[PDB]
Order: C-alpha cells, then sequence, then structure tokens
RNA sequence: CUCUUGGAUCAGGACAUCCCAAUGGUGUAGAAGCUAUUAAUGGUUCGUUUGUUCAACGAUUAAAGUCCUACGUGAUCUGAGUUCAGACCGGAGCAAUCCAGGUCGGUUUCUAUCUAUUUACGAUUUCUCCCAGUACGAAAGGACAAGAGAAAUAGAGCCACCUUACAAAUAAGCGCUCUCAACUUAAUUUAUGAAUAAAAUCUAAAUAAAAUAUAUACGUACACCCUCUAACCUAGAGAAGGUUA
RNA sequence: UUAACCAUUGUAGGCCUAAAAGCAGCCACCAAUAAAGAAAGCGUUCAAGCUCAACAUAAAAUCAAAAUUCCAUAAUUUA
C-alpha cells in the first residue's frame, strides 16, 4: 500500500477493484505491487 | 425515587411547612433529606425504619 | 531520602571506601522514577574522582512503624555486574530487604547482623 | 507456593536462588575463595576477616 | 412524523451540524444521522430557525 | 567595504507524530530493524563549559517531537543588548574629539473606570512474575496474546499513626485512603454476491461481520422551598448557610 | 483494434565467447509442415524451462461538468 499519484498495473497478475471511494491495484502473486490512490 | 431522612433535631426554630409535612408522617423532623434510586421490587413503604 | 549532592557513609570493608579521603563521597544520580532514594535503591557515587554504583542501606528519615531508623546514611559499593565490591559488613541492616522487589540476596550473604 | 526469582544474570559468575526456607549460591572456583562464605556462616563471630575491621574515634583532626 | 423525514443525495452523511460550549476544547461536529439518532426532532427545528428574521420576534 | 532577544509563571491551538495505540509491504526464520497508511489521547527529565561562527559535554528516560499565537505572555516578575553623563587601554586626528573596536561602574512610575473571567465528575504510563528458555532456530539466541502483583505521576479527599508549627482544642506534608463504563469509527482484514458464461470479486452494487485515538447515547452528584430578637459554629471578607432539654 | 485456445523441426545458427542453443553478443536469418519469428518477452552458469505471435473456434465496438470556533437557512421540474 504506497500511495501514489497514478497507479499503474505492474505484472500481468495485476488486477483493479474500487473499494470504500478509492481506485486500487492488487496482484496476489506479488504483495510489492499493492497500491492506493 | 426515594427520599430517607436523619438525626432527629429540635422543632422549635423551624418553617412551618417542614413541621406540616412531618405531621402528616407522624415523625419528628430530620435535620438532612436526600434521594436514592430503587427498583419497583425494592420499593419499600414511607414511615419504616432502617438500621 | 538521600539525594544529589547527598553525603553519605561507606558502610563496607573495602578499600576503595576505607581509605581516608579529603572529600566524602556524594550521590550523583538516583536510580528511580523520582529522585528521592530510600532503603533498597541504587545510586550513582563520585569517589576519589571516580564513579561507581552503591545501594543504600539505611538513612536518618522516618519510616512506617516497626522499622529502625539510623543515625547515619549508610551505603554498600556495588559492581557493575551487581557482585558487591566489598566482603564484608559489620554493621546492623535491616530485614525489610529480604521481601522488597529487587535483588538483595548477594548483600544479604555478607552481611552478619540484621535489625 | 509462591514463585522465586533468579538472580544474578547480569553477572557471569555468581547465581543466587532464593527459595522459601533454602537459599542456593552458584559461583566459579575463583570467586567462591574471595569472599570464603563458609567462614563467616560456620564462624559467626569468630571471622578473620571480621576481626580485621574495627572501630573509629577522634577527639579533633590530629 | 418529524422522525420520518427524508434526505436527497448522501445528506445524511455529508451534513455536519457545529456548537461550542464555550470552553477550551468544546468544539463538536456531528453529522445529520447521529444528530437524528439522539434527538428526533432536531433537524427539522434547526431548518425553521434558520428561515425566521434575525430579530427578537424570531425567538 | 558595511549594519531586538533569554529566563520565570500560566499556558490557548495546529498535525507536517517523538513516546503510548490499530495496520500493509520487506533483500520479514526468531530477536532486532528499514519504509508506508490511520489517529491529537495525555505526556514529553536533571546538571555543566577546555576547544567547536547560532556548537558541545555528563547522567538518565517508554519519549526527552516540529511549529503558530505583536520575545504568546514586562499596568505579573526579572537578565543582556538598543546606550548615553565618569574612567581607562588599541588604532587614528595639530587639537577639540572619534570608532557598527577591549573592558570596570551606572534611575520608569501606575490607587483597575469599561469588556472579559473567578464552585463536580466516570486515569495515563512503566516494571517484575506467569505463559516459558517454551513458539522459532543447525546452533547461537529468543517472543506472542491471555492471567497476576507491584510502583511512579495526575486528579479528588482525609488526620487513627508518624513528622513540623500554634510551647491552645487546630492547620499542614515528609503521613494515609480512593480512582470505572462505550451506544456511536479509520487505516485495514474477513463472509455471501451481480454487473462480467466463474470455481471471479470486502460492495462510492443491493447485504453480514471484526477492528485505534476520540466521545456522553448511559450513569453517579445536585433536588426540599424555607422560621429567625439573639447566642453559638469544624459555615464565612460582608451577605448567605447550619444548630437551639 | 479484443476476452476463448495453443504450441512439432532442419539444429544448440557461426563467433576468441567452456557454452553461450530464439534469446550476452555477432552477422545471417532461412526449413518442413494447413500452422510456428533462427523469436516479441521472462528464465536459465550455457542448457532447461514459462510466455507472445501462429492452428482451428469465437464475440463485443479523443478530451472534457495549519495554527480561538464549521459557517446564512434550504432546495434537483407548474408552462
Ligand atoms: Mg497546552
Ligand atoms: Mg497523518
Ligand atoms: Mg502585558
Ligand atoms: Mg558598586
Ligand atoms: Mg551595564
Ligand atoms: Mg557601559
Ligand atoms: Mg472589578
Ligand atoms: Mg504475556
Ligand atoms: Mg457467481
Ligand atoms: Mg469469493
Ligand atoms: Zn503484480
Amino acid at each position: 500500500f504506497k500511495t501514489k499519484g497514478v497507479i499503474k498495473k505492474r505484472c500481468k497478475d495485476c488486477y483493479k477493484v474500487k473499494r470504500r471511494g478509492r481506485w486500487f491495484i492488487l496482484c496476489k502473486t506479488n504483495p510489492k505491487h499493492k497500491q492506493r490512490q | 425515587a426515594l427520599t430517607v431522612g436523619g438525626k432527629t433535631v429540635s422543632r422549635f426554630y423551624k418553617p412551618d411547612s417542614r413541621l406540616e409535612f412531618y405531621r402528616d408522617l407522624g415523625l419528628p423532623p430530620k435535620q438532612i433529606h436526600k434521594i436514592f434510586h430503587v427498583t419497583d421490587n425494592a420499593v419499600i413503604k414511607p414511615g419504616t425504619p432502617l438500621y | 531520602a538521600v539525594q544529589k549532592m547527598t553525603r553519605v557513609r561507606v558502610v563496607d570493608n573495602s578499600a576503595l571506601g576505607s581509605t581516608p579521603y579529603h572529600r566524602p563521597p556524594r550521590c550523583i544520580h538516583v536510580y528511580n522514577k523520582s529522585g528521592v532514594g530510600k532503603v533498597g535503591d541504587q545510586i550513582l557515587l563520585a569517589i576519589r574522582g571516580q564513579k561507581k554504583k552503591a545501594l543504600i542501606v539505611g538513612h536518618r528519615m522516618p519510616g512506617s512503624r516497626m522499622t529502625p531508623k539510623f543515625d547515619s546514611n549508610n551505603v554498600v559499593l556495588i559492581e557493575d555486574n551487581g557482585n558487591p565490591v566489598g566482603t564484608r559488613i559489620k554493621i546492623p541492616i535491616p530485614t525489610s530487604l529480604r521481601r522488597r522487589e529487587g535483588e538483595y540476596s548477594k548483600v544479604l550473604a555478607i552481611a552478619q547482623n540484621f535489625v | 507456593d509462591p514463585y522465586v526469582k533468579i538472580e544474578g544474570k547480569d553477572a557471569d559468575d555468581w547465581l543466587c536462588v532464593d527459595f522459601g526456607s533454602m537459599v542456593i549460591h552458584l559461583m566459579l572456583p575463583e570467586t567462591r575463595e574471595t569472599y570464603e562464605l563458609e567462614k563467616l556462616w560456620t564462624l559467626r563471630s569468630f571471622d578473620d576477616q571480621l576481626a580485621q575491621i574495627a572501630a573509629e574515634t577522634l577527639p579533633e583532626d590530629f | 412524523n418529524t422522525r420520518h423525514i427524508a434526505f436527497s443525495g448522501n445528506k445524511w452523511e455529508q451534513k455536519v451540524y457545529s456548537s461550542h460550549t464555550g470552553y477550551p476544547g468544546g468544539f463538536r461536529q456531528v453529522t445529520a444521522a447521529q444528530l437524528h439518532r439522539k434527538d428526533p426532532v432536531a433537524i427539522v427545528k434547526l431548518a425553521i430557525y434558520g428561515m425566521l428574521p434575525k430579530n427578537l420576534h424570531r425567538r
């Protein structure tokens, strides 16, 4: 959960979701890739 | 609520209102009154001594 | 009630305390949340241009009933590891030290008289 | 029956445990001989080291 | 039926009511839903109070 | 080429968080650490100058946070400097004198008119023991959570004892006692499930749960309608208040 | 322009590179097959291994409307 101005998919397995009013990019294979807007 | 009194005092230097209130209950006046919060099952009839 | 700059008496057989010096030892620090030191409290001592740890064993301030009040503030020198610097104590020591929270068994071993 | 603390962990050579009716001291041979704890308790008031200690009095600083 | 009023939009969660006791640290801000829970009449009364002329006859 | 700040006292407030609290990732085995999110709850020590161009040193702490408030605050107090009348050195000027150079000495008073203000609350942190020398780890090493006991500070009271006074029947601390509940959430993590053909998905879809600091849904305290010549009082500036074979 | 399914070989292409095999390079870059780049990526000491594109089979369809204490009350349609 790095909060960044622009959230970008970093691997093929990365996927996007809209939880609690914000946009998230979540990757299960690499937890490093988790980000918030 | 229940009101309790204690420490009997003299009758001479008191207002009439208080003396009339105590005459109804048939007791000599008390120095102080306070209020206690009691449930319905625990209610006690007025005029009952406590120890 | 020992405080910073209090003058204390070394009740011990250690050479460092025994040898006469032109200045008596003075307290430099009290290892308590409060600054006041009572029986069973460690302190930091300044001796002969040197710093050494020490333990309070008696003082002149009144305490609770049934406990002994001494005529002087008595202290014992303690090494950094916690082993006593000296090998003998002759003055009576209170028995309250046994149960107070802390490490007092080593000092109790060296002390003959308990009052 | 109360619990018992372990003392002397800070020290690397002398450890002592205080039970209700027993006291046990463990130390290395060099430490034991210097303090010579057997002598004191055996000879309660006749210990040699205690005799070496003395008393102090003085009328004036001279 | 003042308990059964309705709010358009997300006003229940976005409208805040403010008050001050007058002592340091006495500033309290509460949302519309919370106030409606505590007092079932406060919301309607506050709306009417604001729309009346600001003079002594208002009270 | 140049040329107002400290301290004491009492603090109000912001969060861009130092400690205490809830969490995500790790080149996270344990223990230590590095980084990021959420939150303002109360707290945030004691002494000292040989050298150091707005620095340093000793001992500690769970921590010794960064800032705003006409140096927060001098009609509450105080130390430097702004800065003079005296006097010396150093460098200038024929002298009188001079210097954003050294040093020693050296004068601000206030009786409060107006605004404002002066009578309760439901706690923070640390340490030892226990779990357990266990989990983990080749070893070395070395914890969670749950349970128990001690303290320290803060608040509110009290006098059987101790200590200090009145060489008075009382007042004090250095003495003693008591301190608690969460309806209402945020970061985050789970469960059922469509848009989207599933075995998908925590949901600014319709739904079900757990989870900081806060706080007042919920309690304690208060409630009485009131004679008064006068005297007395653990009540008091006055007034008020309490007591009266 | 896409979401569905997949992968055989001449040979591991030369090159001091041990070897550098589609993938360090380095020039060539051709072959069979319906359909397969001497390979668009990962990954291997080199190799292995994972993917992409190919095989059939499907479907959809550019920028913009901080420090005392929040601060009118409210409201989406009648010509
Ligand atoms: Mg403050
Ligand atoms: Mg923050
Ligand atoms: Mg002023
Ligand atoms: Mg003088
Ligand atoms: Mg001066
Ligand atoms: Mg001067
Ligand atoms: Mg006045
Ligand atoms: Mg535990
Ligand atoms: Mg489904
Ligand atoms: Mg699921
Ligand atoms: Zn990823």
